[PDB]
């Protein structure tokens, strides 16, 4: 059985390499989910900190229109 | 026999086209980062400029 | 013996069948990397924008300065 | 063979439901984006008001000393 021996060469040859693949495949994805969650911590921060400069322009603006 | 593959060949698919859909979402999402970072930045020569007119200021009297 | 040929078939299907999966797995990773970079650049904007955000605040700390100056 | 497949699936399906949730997590992240252009649109408008308010002390300064 020359034929039959040669495809089950190529089924075992693509099923081990897509399951690598795989394992490759689900850190790739945890990888994504890590970096959201860090942006979503920095995102939270540069939030505070325009909010926190919209009113000090403001305030300072304040003491320039009195002048 | 092989359809059980041919499922698997569908879930390859439908995991591809869900790497493809966030890929598209981060890409669509450059377009929001880029304003916000020029906004800041536009902001930045505002009060740069309104600092110096304030230094033109308190020297000219 | 023409009941073998349907037993190459079969096998070939299936051979055929993980190759394209094979494939479609590659593609994924070769586009997850992708954007994941393209993420992580992202980031990096963002921090810029707390870079330029932080001397603003400065330079309003400046701006009291000199109207306390104008104020004398 | 046939137990080589269904493991392979469950795994693409282990890596599925992962995506599936980032997708999600991105959404988010885009809504929380659209809120700061937002607010640095306004951090923008505020900011060009100083400049201008600025100026027209600096000049009015000029003029009263010169």
């Amino acid at each position: 059985n020359p034929h039959l021996r040669a495809y089950h060469q190529k089924i075992d040859s693509n099923l081990d390499e897509l399951s690598m693949g795989l394992g490759r495949l689900k850190d790739i994805a945890l990888g994504m989910q890590t970096e959201i969650e860090e942006q979503d911590d920095i995102l939270d921060r540069l939030t505070t900190k325009v909010d926190k400069l919209d009113v000090n322009i403001k305030s300072t603006e304040r003491k320039v229109r009195q002048l | 026999a092989a359809e059980s593959w041919e499922t698997l060949e569908a879930d390859l698919i439908e995991l591809s086209q869900l790497v493809t859909d966030f890929s598209l979402l981060v890409n669509s999402q450059q377009e929001k980062i880029d304003s916000i970072a020029d906004h800041v930045n536009s902001a930045a020569v505002n009060v740069e400029e309104g600092t110096k007119n304030l230094g033109k200021a308190a020297k000219y009297k | 013996q023409y009941l073998r040929q349907e037993v190459l078939r079969r096998a070939e299907a299936t051979a055929a069948s993980t190759s394209r999966s094979l494939a479609l797995m590659y593609e994924s990773e070769k586009v997850g990397v992708a954007s994941s970079e393209e993420l992580a650049r992202q980031r990096g904007v963002l921090e810029r924008t707390e870079k330029m955000v932080d001397k603003m605040d400065q330079d309003l700390k400046i701006s009291q300065k000199h109207i306390n100056s104008i104020k004398s | 063979g046939n137990d080589r497949v269904r493991n392979l699936q469950s795994e693409v399906e282990g890596v599925k439901n992962i995506m599936t949730q980032n997708v999600e997590r991105i959404l988010a992240r885009g809504e929380n984006l659209e809120h700061l252009r937002n607010k640095t649109e306004d951090l923008e408008a505020t900011s060009e008001h100083f400049k201008t308010t600025s100026q027209k002390v600096a000049r009015k300064f000029w003029w009263k000393n010169v």
